[PDB]
């Protein structure tokens, strides 16, 4: 199929998120991200992985 | 030219002051106006404040 299947603008296929806050406790490590799916870019959560 | 300029005399107290305690219940009360839900051990959305 030619149309309506894939864009032609600039889109990062895979992007890496660096944590915003990271607190290494005595026996655990908590890292918080702010993943921000852009506009008109539907993201499937199955592909995410730390 | 003495400590009167930048130092103040006061009554000694063994309590060494009375700081405030902050009570936070995190998952019961909705967060107040300008608090955001941070699961840091330190920061929790306070709900009330009292002297110790």
């Amino acid at each position: 199929p030619t149309h309506d299947v894939t864009t032609d603008r600039s889109q990062r296929l895979t992007l890496r998120f660096v944590p915003v806050d990271r607190e290494a406790t005595t026996y655990l490590y908590k890292a918080r991200f702010t993943l921000a799916v852009g506009d008109n870019r539907v993201l499937d959560m199955a592909s995410t992985y730390f | 030219k003495g400590v009167q300029s930048w130092t103040l005399l006061t009554t000694p107290d063994v309590t060494c002051g009375a700081e405030q305690v902050y009570w936070s219940l995190p998952d019961l009360m909705q967060d107040p106006v300008t608090f955001r839900s941070t699961q840091q051990v330190s920061n929790y959305p306070v709900v009330g404040a009292e002297l110790m």
